[PDB]
Order: structure tokens, then C-alpha cells, then sequence
């Protein structure tokens, strides 16, 4: 619980290693980021603020 | 390349039902118990000093032990928000209530020791028990039931009434007893206990004002596991009040005598 | 010359027991009916608007109902000033709490509108109890027994709380209503019967303040009596309103139904 | 009980008359009074500015 990233990375990613993805909750975190799963069970945090990781939420299939 | 986020520690949550549901047991059991200990004067309570201000720090300490339960973790749904607003306003004005007795009692402690005198004794505890009920509406305003399980809410349109509501705990808990403490080993009396209880839960508030109003910002996942942990410790430490006071108030009664 | 010196009417003097004893019976049992057939949800009062409002003002009707005794004359000695303190206090904190009550359900009926809000209920009629407790400092500080008898205290130094006690008795019992009906018939709702009987109450306390205070003057005998026959008369219309109260709301949950 | 005068007399009274001593509670009252019962069934009240009342007040037995 309480999940933050202080973090965030804006660095490229690969597109099939994912598995699915989520959102953060700001509560108590500090500059927001986001949440995304990979298909190897690892979780992972990166800077939304990125173009790359915005077509990665846009090619998400996401329903 | 880690990256990974950050995850709290996460103390207190349902794993952790004893610590409320005994807690709270135990604390109804004594604060009763040291209640009719004085409603029953066949034990000899009735040459005390100021008994009736130790009464009445006994019956907050019941009502907190009572209303413990209501707002802890480890029960599941259907807790509306009525029953948690309801736990946080008595709860709260419980803890104020009890603060205004004590400083009431080591600054006029002149006034008690000319007996029980009767408008004196009756205004003041009137009056105390009014500004602690109202001393309560911020952080009853200012509460909720996220799925379920009371938190604090730190909302836009509740930015005023949380901040009010910190300043008064800080004050009520931190600035009270080092004000009455001020003058720049011990002299004071030793039911310092009340706010040593109370003092985590003081200082660690404005923290967390600062943090969820967006003025600070953390550093590091160390300084989040650090903060949430010093959160549930001070939670913890305010919790146990419950058995905490009625002991102290007992071991005074049988000391000074 | 006759030149008569003026004896005091003095109505409501011991040979008139009942009024205080079989009044005081009266209203807590009515005010017990009609708080234990809201406390059964059996009888189809659930759906009632803003209930919880009406349950406070009942259970205030019946805490006054218990302190009617306490204060009234007729006992004879082994009174002292605590239990008159006591009575003056909860007496005007019943008063003060169940005016407040009508000018909240009067003012923000559009809040309640939105059903049983949980946080804004709560926060109601914790801070509404908390201020009638505020409110009734300095009538239970200048409360005392001259052989028994509960009467208010007129001294050289007391004026200051006695009139800051009857400027908030004026205020919450003739300006409030009059000002939540000063738009300057349709409204006013049937529920304004409560404020009939401390109008006089709040008249007569203001008159009493301004002849005590020796600012004024008596200038006929005829005054000083009428004076004491007003005062008598408002003290009866007051303590009436222990009974009036309840059945006023039962008249408007079984009228508005 | 509860006894006031608005318009206490400073005339002359019978000696040998008087009864016993008495005096008001101010209360409610205009100026300052006090009350002197008579033998005869009869209750006054005076003004105490008086020199008369001076001379009845020293005068009454009082003990």
C-alpha cells in the first residue's frame, strides 16, 4: 500500500515486455509517475511527462 | 537498471486486529474499573484532592477505550461513513478534553486548593467539555470512508478545515505541555505521561500536513518508509492511551496520599 | 398616613409545589414516550425528515424535564449552591441547546434537504451542544443559594457576566427568532411555539437586568409589583415548556406525515 | 418578605410606640430604606438621611 515512485525515469522502454498497467495515487508521493507491469512479474515506475512513454499509453489496448 | 517504485511498510493495517480489538478491551475493563472505584466511595477515594477533574480525565479515557474499535483496521466493509466520522469526533474530543483537564488542573491547581469550590468547578468543566466538542469540528468535517476504513481527508475543498484542525492538535499536543513547560530534574507534576503519549502524534501531524498539501517534497523511498513508519508508530503510541492514562491516574491518586 | 411599604406578590412561592414537582414528573415521562417511541424503529418513525434534529430537541425537553426539581422552591434547607449552580446550568444549556437546534433546522433546512448527511449532521450538533455548553458560563458562575433557594447573583462585580449572560439570553430568545423572521403567515413553521415561551423570558430578563443594575428606576408601587407578577408570570411560561415542547413535535411528525 | 418603598417619609414618630427594628433588601428597590415595625400593628419605612431616624437608631434598645 502507500505506493510512490520519487523517481521516475523518462527512459525508452520495450513494448512487448509489458503484461498491463496501472495508475498512482499522489497521497503521500512526491512529483507523480505512473505504474506499469512487465511480463516478467516486475514492476516498474517511468515519468509520464515523456513523448515515448505517451505512445506507449496510446498503444496500450487498455480495455 | 532498478527503477522499481516504492512501497510502504504498512504496520498497522488488518494484520494487526489485536492491537486494536484487545487494546480497546482492556481499556473499557480499567477505565471502568477505576471509575466505579471512585463512584463506589466506600474505598476511601474521597479524601483526594480535585477528585472530581480525575473523574473526569478517567471517563474520557473511557470513552477513547470505548470508541476505539469503531475506526481500527482489520473489519471488513459496510463501516459507513457516519460510524467513522462519529469515531474520529469522539475520539478527538476525547484527547482534547482530557489536555484541557490537565492544563486546567497545573495552572489552577491555586484555584482547586481551596477545596471543591462548587460554580468554580462546575463552569470549568463546563466550558472545557464545550471547547473540546468544539474543537473537534475540523477533523470531523474533514473525515471519510475510503472503501470502507477511516482515513483523513486532504482534499481541496478541505484544505482550511484540515489545516485548522492541525494547527489545534499541535498546539493542544506539542505547544500546550512545552508552553506550560516554557520559563527558559523535573518539577512538574508526573502525569507528564499524557502528553509524552500525545507528543508523537503532535509533532508527526505537521509533517504530514506538510507532505499532503504539496508545500514539502520527499527525497527518496527511504524517507517514505521512514515517514509512514514514525505515522503508524505515533498512531501506535496514541492508541495505547487507552491503558495508559487510567494507570498513571491511579498511581498518582495512591502516591499522594 | 399610611404610607404602606410595598410587600413582593411572590406567586410562585412554596404553596405552589405542584407547578415545580408534578410538571417536573410530567415532562419526563412525556419527554421519555416520546424519545423511546423515535429509539423503536417499530412505529414508522425511520423515514421522518432530519429525525436526528428532532431526537436532540426531545432529549434536551427531557434533560430539562430532570432539572425542573432541583432548582424549584418549596424544599426547604440542606441545599447548597452546587446543586443550584448545577441547575441554572443545565437548565440554560437545555434552553440554549434546543434554540440553537430550531435556528439551525430553520436556517439550513436546505442542507438537510440532501437527506442525512453523516459529517454535516454530526458536525452540527456537536458544535450546537458544544456552544450551548459555552453559552452557559456565566449564568453557572453567578448561580448560588441564599438559604436554599436558587437565585441569580446581582454583586458589584458580577454585572459584567450577568449582562454578557443576558445579552446571549436576549439575544438567542427574542432576537433570533424575531431576526430568522425580520425579512422586512407562510413561513415560520408551527415549531415556533418554542421561542413563545422564553419571549417573556427573554423581556423580562433584560427589564430585570436594567433594574438591578440600579440605572433605572421604580417610580410607583404599582410598578415594582406588576414587575414581580411579569417576572413570576415569564418564570411559569418557561417552566411550562418542558411539557409543551415534545408534544409540539409530535403534533408536526403526525401533521407533516 | 421582599419588601421596597418608593416614598419613604422623614416625619417625626412616637417614642414609646415602636415595637422592634428591622431593614430592606434593596433588590429591586429605589433609594435605600429601612423598615420599623410599631407596637400597634403597624410596619413603616422612613428615610435614613433623616437626623430623626439618627437619633431612633441609637435610641432602639438593640441589644
Amino acid at each position: 500500500s502507500t505506493t510512490c515512485c520519487y523517481r521516475f525515469i523518462n527512459k525508452k522502454i520495450p513494448k512487448q515486455r509489458l503484461e498491463s498497467y496501472r495508475r498512482t495515487t499522489s497521497s503521500h508521493c512526491p512529483r507523480e509517475a505512473v505504474i506499469f507491469k512487465t511480463k516478467l512479474d516486475k514492476e516498474i515506475c517511468a515519468d509520464p511527462t515523456q513523448k515515448w512513454v505517451q505512445d506507449f499509453m496510446k498503444h496500450l489496448d487498455k480495455k | 537498471e532498478a527503477a522499481a517504485p516504492c512501497h510502504s511498510c504498512n504496520l498497522l493495517d488488518d494484520s494487526a486486529l489485536p492491537f486494536f480489538i484487545l487494546t480497546s478491551v482492556l481499556g473499557i475493563l480499567a477505565s471502568s474499573t477505576v471509575l466505579f472505584m471512585l463512584f463506589r466511595p466506600l474505598f476511601r477515594w474521597q479524601l483526594c484532592p480535585g477528585w472530581p477533574v480525575l473523574a473526569q480525565l478517567a471517563v474520557g479515557s473511557a470513552l477513547f477505550s470505548i470508541v476505539v474499535p469503531v475506526l481500527a483496521p482489520g473489519l471488513g466493509s459496510t463501516r459507513s461513513s457516519a460510524l467513522c466520522s462519529l469515531g474520529y469526533c469522539v475520539w478527538y474530543g476525547s484527547a482534547f478534553a482530557q489536555a484541557l483537564l490537565l492544563g486546567c488542573h497545573a495552572s489552577l491547581g491555586h484555584r482547586l486548593g481551596a477545596g471543591q469550590v462548587p460554580g468554580l468547578t462546575l463552569g470549568l468543566t463546563v466550558g472545557i467539555w464545550g471547547v473540546a466538542a468544539l474543537l473537534t469540528l475540523p477533523v470531523t468535517l474533514a473525515s471519510g470512508a475510503s472503501g470502507g476504513l477511516c482515513t483523513l481527508i486532504y482534499s481541496t475543498e478541505l484544505k482550511a478545515l484540515q489545516a485548522t484542525h492541525t494547527v489545534a492538535c499541535l498546539a493542544i499536543f506539542v505547544l500546550l505541555p512545552l508552553g506550560l513547560f516554557g520559563a527558559k530534574g523535573p518539577w512538574m507534576n508526573i502525569l507528564w505521561a499524557w502528553f509524552i503519549f500525545w507528543w508523537p502524534h503532535g509533532v508527526v501531524l505537521g509533517l504530514d500536513f506538510l507532505v499532503r498539501s504539496k508545500l514539502l517534497l520527499l527525497s527518496t523511498c527511504l524517507a517514505q518508509q521512514a515517514l509512514d513508519l514514525l505515522l503508524n508508530l505515533a498512531e501506535a503510541l496514541a492508541i495505547l492511551h487507552c491503558v495508559a492514562t487510567p494507570l498513571l491516574l491511579a498511581l498518582f491518586c495512591h502516591q499522594a496520599t
